């Protein structure tokens, strides 16, 4: 009894605030969060429908929400932490690109580059228990630029056949190998190709196996 | 060029009168013991005149 | 912002008739809505209230009961049902929105009014004087008191000063009794005690001819003052 | 001197098991981060153990320290239908958990979308309406005149078809249904686990640790409930139909009841102490 | 050839001027004393860690900004939610509310610092203007006045923005790095910025150019501001380390720093005596410094995650911490 009326009339306006921002975070909590990162992006994210760009897809009755963090040159070390806790991380690569230097007097090659992203994302403090849904794109480019020239030149030290399962096999090989908590989160891994929904039923599985797997350790049986 | 604008930039060296460093820390607590009791923190209010009690 | 109210009429004793205010120009449902009656050469009275959500609703003891309020948010439409009309129902019935935070104007906007032709602790707010003869460009002052200290706790004068000119809905002018409301002349100003507050205006102008209302908003059951109308 | 050790050990056991279950009571409520469905669930199935130990064990601990009963029949008549009451909801409570886990592992869309706290509030409001369904009967009904016939006696209601029903309701059925869903459970685990060559070894160790983890998990989880609740309430079935010949030594039937209440300073540790929320928790506020 | 005469040249007369430290003349200054800092008023609703908080002029008023798409304007006294603003950008990470209390800024990952109007005659919070043109990430916008509001980037750009025309007035490009903080003087005729290259530069509003450049830190500079008196201004770092720099001398006088304390700094403010400097901590505390002796004289604690923004009031009377938590508390 100590409070007037307008006072009471601002509580209850307080109170439906509050209800109205329970109901938007309920809202936006049955969405599953992906970051992309990457080299075939722009198909990715055609075949899978200056700052954050946003894309909302719907499939098996999952509403998936996907950040492209693509354009922001500035560093990563200061808004990284802003994509704490989400289900998985999308890193597109392209196969064919292991002959190109990424010109800067021919310092660099993308598939190094990728690489060296690919490491610094996965052994990333933030995202020691985030799956990855790792993307290999560009095959048909990769199996016609391999047929002339080797990918030894990308890489020195691979003496195998060239044929395009092994060379796939062997740069997925390496991919994963960068993983330094292998025991904690799952990489996976697909040739996307750029046809049909091989690319969101992919997502689709891998965001469906992650959640199984961490409702399990949840209650300690995985 | 920018040697040009870095020098353009530089040319404010002594364009400023300055004030020796030891009449600007008398000044200092000159200001705070002017309104060394025009400042709750550092003289606790009594909880009458205290809107937060 | 605009606020019409429709359903206005003759209505013989005993009848029960809606009237209904429809929105255009504001989020109706955030604002609050009130329901003020002016009796034909008569003062104000506040009607009822009904608050965002329709958590909060009251009445008045003359009508309590009898009229009920209500609001429909996704039509941005207000309704009053009224029964039992009796004779003292008479009066035009203005439409008011309200909104409640730190730094708010209540009563800031009113509308025209729809209207209708029928047939014990609260704060008594008295006007010193009914009329006053003045001219323009001379300093005019209106004085009110409260039969209750009006200055809560809080810090806060629930004062509230409203300008009707002939032929024209009420208009706030002053809203905690130092604040002036948007859109006003800056000439109006407001000062007073805890119990004795006084409107002074700068410099009469044409536009100020009008009947000035007082109002009290520490209690809900809000009380109006005869009304000080001022003649050039 | 019996008495006083007995007195002690029981006194310990109700003490500890109240603080137990408090403290989980509490770490809900004091920490944000565990506020989960899940945990819900397991702060709900705390409350209940709380309440076992709080209300029905001193007047159990008294029946047995005194060998009798001093309290008169309405006394007793509320301590039977309290720790039915209780044990059932309790029980019925690890079930609801159980069935919240299945769910949560079998339907991951459910559990992105469709799950809410709701789910776990109507869960903890059918477990303690099945135990008010179990518990009614001795106080509505039955209560036959050779029942409670001794005066100094609070034995619980022996009626054949009452015991059945409350031993099929209270145990069996909820026993059935955890074996079920945990096999289910059990299989999904085991898909998902099976689901250069140095790196492959690796993997296999990781998956033949994680089948030795859910084997253990389970066993846990079944064991100390069976070891529990299964010798009291095979003895509450035969006795009723074994009136004739079963001997019924007191000192089986004490060991049983207890194991029984054991049951309840048991759930909490398995439920929250061992989950990784609850420890940090712990370790956080402390 | 490349300018190599000219670095040495301004270090040799920064050198000159030193002739007694801070921590001399402050021997006679008697300490603080502990300061029994307590929980007032917990604002809580926020469903995400926030990032900004901004209290307003009339010393009631705050607010605050979350990675949750929504804005709120709280009342510190009833602690009322008075407006919740829907974010477009669910990445705001820079808030601030204007000195007539009439606008409010946002900004974050979105390259666009929007202006929203509190004070309308529909009664709802609109976007008013929309200052896009950064390349990157906004860090931080400070209202200079109603119409003014200068913003820093990821882009290692400052600018000044004509909220009316929509266009930057300025750009500040002196930084060869992220600026991550800004802080406007009592005046306002000169801010100052800090930036990832570990280095803070004076910048004069009007002229629009560089004054001085401070460099005391080791690691990027995370939040400035600006001594009530307006001739100097604190910074912090992921250094762990807290330094006061004074305009007019070009060098740093003291360093607020304890070995206890190893991770980086994320809020920095002063009292209105400017005795106290609250500085925010990631080990989910604030520590009280005496900005005259460098001691400290308090603690803040009940944070369950990392402290991100901080401010004390216009009245000097208490001052509001943020925190990942998604918690605000204000401490008298
Ligand atoms: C024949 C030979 C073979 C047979 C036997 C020998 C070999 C096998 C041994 C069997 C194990 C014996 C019991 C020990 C179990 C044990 O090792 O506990 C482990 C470590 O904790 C501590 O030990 C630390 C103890 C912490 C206790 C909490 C502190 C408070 C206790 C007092 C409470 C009362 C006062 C309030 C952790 O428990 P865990 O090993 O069982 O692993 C899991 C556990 O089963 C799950 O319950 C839990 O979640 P849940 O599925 O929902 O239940 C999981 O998160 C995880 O904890
Ligand atoms: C155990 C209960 C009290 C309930 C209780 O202990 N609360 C729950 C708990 O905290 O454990 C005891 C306490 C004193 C007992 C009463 C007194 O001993 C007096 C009296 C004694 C007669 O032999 C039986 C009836 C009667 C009237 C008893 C009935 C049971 C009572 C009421
Ligand atoms: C799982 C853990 C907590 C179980 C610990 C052992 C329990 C079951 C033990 C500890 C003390 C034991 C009681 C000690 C005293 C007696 C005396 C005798 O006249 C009947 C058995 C009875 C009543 C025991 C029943 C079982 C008992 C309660
Ligand atoms: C603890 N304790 C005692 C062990 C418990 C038991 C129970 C529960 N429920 C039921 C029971 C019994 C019968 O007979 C029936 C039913």
């Amino acid at each position: 009894c100590t409070l007037s009326a307008e006072d009471k009339a601002a509580v209850e306006r307080s109170k439906m605030i509050d209800r109205n921002l329970r109901e938007d975070g309920e809202k936006a909590a049955r969405e599953v969060k992906l970051l992309l990162l990457g080299s075939g992006k722009n198909t990715i994210v055609k075949q899978m429908k200056t700052g954050i760009v946003e894309t909302h897809f719907t499939f098996k009755d999952l509403h998936f929400k996907m950040f492209d963090v693509g354009a922001q040159r500035s560093e990563r070390k200061k808004w990284i932490h802003c994509f704490e806790g989400v289900t998985a991380i999308i890193f597109c690569v392209a196969l064919s690109d292991y002959d190109l230097v990424l010109a800067d007097e021919a310092e660099m090659n993308r598939m190094h580059a990728s690489m060296k992203l690919f490491d610094s994302i996965c052994n990333n403090k933030w995202f020691t228990d985030t799956s990855i849904i790792l993307f290999l794109n560009k095959k048909d480019l990769f199996e016609e630029k391999i047929k002339k020239s080797p990918l030894t030149i990308c890489y020195p030290e691979y003496a195998g056949s060239n044929t395009y399962e092994e060379a796939a096999a062997y740069i997925q090989c390496q991919f994963e190998d960068l993983n330094k908590r292998k025991d904690t989160k799952e990489i996976y891994t697909h040739f996307t190709c750029s046809t049909d929904t091989k690319n969101v039923q992919f997502v689709f599985d891998a965001v469906t196996d992650v959640i199984i797997k961490n409702n399990l350790k949840d209650c300690g049986l995985f | 060029a920018q040697a040009r604008k870095l020098v353009e930039q530089l040319k404010m060296e002594a364009n400023i009168d300055r004030i020796k460093v030891s009449k600007a820390a008398a000044d200092l607590m000159a200001y705070c013991e002017a309104h060394a009791k025009e400042d709750p923190l550092l003289t606790p209010v009594p909880a009458s005149e205290n809107p937060f009690r | 912002v605009q606020l019409v109210e429709s359903g206005g009429g003759l209505v013989q004793p005993g009848g029960s008739r809606k009237l209904s205010c429809s929105a255009s120009g504001f989020a109706f449902s955030s604002f609050g809505m009130h329901w003020v009656r002016q009796a034909p050469e008569k003062g104000l009275e506040w009607v009822a209230y009904i608050s965002s959500g329709s958590g909060t609703i009251y009445y008045a003891d003359t009508v309590k009961g009898r009229f009920t309020i209500s609001r429909d948010d996704p039509k941005n439409t207000l309704f009053l049902q009224m029964t039992s009309l009796r004779s003292e129902d008479t009066a035009m019935y203005y439409c008011v929105r309200s909104i409640y935070y730190y730094g708010s104007s209540p009563f800031d906007f009113w509308g025209q009014g729809t209207t209708l032709t029928v047939s014990s602790a609260d704060i008594v707010m008295t006007q010193a004087t009914s009329s006053v003869p003045v001219t323009p460009g001379e300093s005019v002052s209106i004085s009110c008191r409260s039969s209750k200290s009006l200055l809560h706790s809080n810090g806060n004068t629930y004062l509230y000063w409203f300008l009707q000119r002939p032929g024209q809905s009420p208009q706030l002018l002053i809203y905690r009794m130092s604040n002036l409301a948007s859109g006003v002349p800056d000439r109006f100003s407001g000062s007073g005690s805890g119990t004795a507050f006084t409107l002074t205006i700068s410099r009469l102008e044409a536009e100020d001819v009008g009947v000035y209302y007082c109002m009290q908003h520490l209690e809900y059951p809000l009380t109006f003052g005869a009304g000080t109308k001022l003649e050039l | 001197s019996y008495q006083v050790i007995t007195s002690l050990l029981l006194g310990t056991l109700i003490f500890c098991a109240v603080l137990g279950n408090a403290c989980v009571v509490a770490a809900i409520a004091l920490e944000r981060s565990l506020q989960n469905v899940a945990n819900y669930l397991i702060g709900s199935l705390a409350v209940t153990d709380l309440m076992v130990s709080v209300l029905v064990l001193p007047m159990a601990a008294l029946y047995q320290v005194l060998n009798k009963w001093t309290l008169g029949q309405v006394t007793c008549d509320l301590f039977i239908a309290l720790d039915v009451l209780c044990c059932t909801s309790s029980i019925w409570h690890l079930c609801a958990i159980a069935l919240d886990r299945y769910w949560a592992i079998t339907d991951p869309i459910d559990y992105v979308n469709k799950r809410t706290p709701r789910r776990a509030a109507a869960l903890i409001s059918l477990t303690w309406l099945i135990g008010f369904l179990i518990s009614i009967p001795p106080m509505l009904g039955w209560r036959t005149p050779e029942d409670r016939s001794d005066p100094d006696a609070c034995t619980i209601s022996k009626d054949h078809g009452y015991t059945i029903y409350s031993t099929f309701g209270a145990f069996y059925i909820p026993l059935l249904l955890m074996l079920v869903l945990y096999g289910r459970i059990f299989r999904a685990a085991r898909f998902r686990i099976r689901k250069n060559e140095r790196n492959a070894e690796a993997k296999r160790k990781m998956a033949l640790a994680r089948e030795r983890k859910t084997v253990k998990t389970l066993g846990i989880i079944m064991g100390t409930f069976i070891l529990c609740w299964l010798p009291f309430f095979i003895v509450a079935l035969v006795l009723p139909f074994c009136e004739s010949s079963c001997h019924m030594p007191t000192l089986l039937g004490a060991i049983i009841n207890w194991l029984g209440y054991s049951n309840s300073l048991l759930n909490p540790v398995i439920y929250a102490y061992f989950n990784k929320d609850f420890q940090n928790a712990f370790k956080k506020i402390i | 050839q490349e300018a190599e005469q000219l670095k040495n040249q301004i270090r040799d007369a920064r050198k000159a001027c030193a002739d007694a430290t801070l921590s001399q003349i402050t021997n006679n200054i008697d300490p603080v004393g502990r300061i029994q800092m307590r929980t007032r008023r917990t604002l809580r609703g926020h469903l995400a860690k926030i990032y900004a908080m901004h209290w307003g002029t009339d010393s009631r008023l705050l607010v605050s900004a979350s990675q949750d798409g929504k804005l709120i304007i709280w009342d510190s006294y009833t602690t009322n939610k008075v407006h919740a603003i829907p974010l477009r950008s669910s990445w705001v990470m820079t808030c601030a509310y204007a000195p007539s209390g009439n606008y409010v800024a946002c900004g974050g990952l979105d390259n666009i610092c929007s202006i929203y109007n509190l004070k309308t005659r529909e009664g709802n919070v609109r976007v008013s203007r929309e200052l896009a043109g950064h390349t990157g990430y906004l860090s931080c916008c400070r209202f200079l006045d109603d119409n003014q509001i200068v913003t820093s980037s990821g882009d290692t750009t400052c600018a000044l923005w004509d909220i009316e025309t929509g266009q930057q007035t300025t750009t500040f490009t002196g930084h060869t790095g992220d600026v991550m903080s800004l802080s406007l003087a009592p005046d306002t005729r000169l801010f100052v910025s800090g930036a990832c290259d570990a280095s803070a530069k004076l910048w004069d509003v009007r002229e629009g150019m560089c004054r001085q450049t401070f460099t005391g830190h080791e690691s990027d500079i995370n939040a400035i501001c600006f001594f009530p008196n307006g001739n100097a201004f604190a910074t912090g770092s992921d250094d762990a380390t807290c330094r006061l720099f004074d305009l007019r001398a070009d060098q740093e006088l003291m360093t607020y720093s304890h070995d206890n304390i190893i991770c980086g700094i994320t809020s920095v403010s002063f009292s209105k005596s400017g005795r106290l400097l609250l500085a925010g901590y990631d080990d989910f505390n604030c520590n009280v410094w005496d900005a005259l002796k460098a001691d400290r004289a308090g603690v803040l604690a009940g944070h369950d995650n990392r402290v991100s923004c901080l401010g004390v009031t216009d009245d000097g009377m208490a001052v509001a911490t943020g925190s990942w938590d998604s918690f605000l508390k204000i401490w008298n």
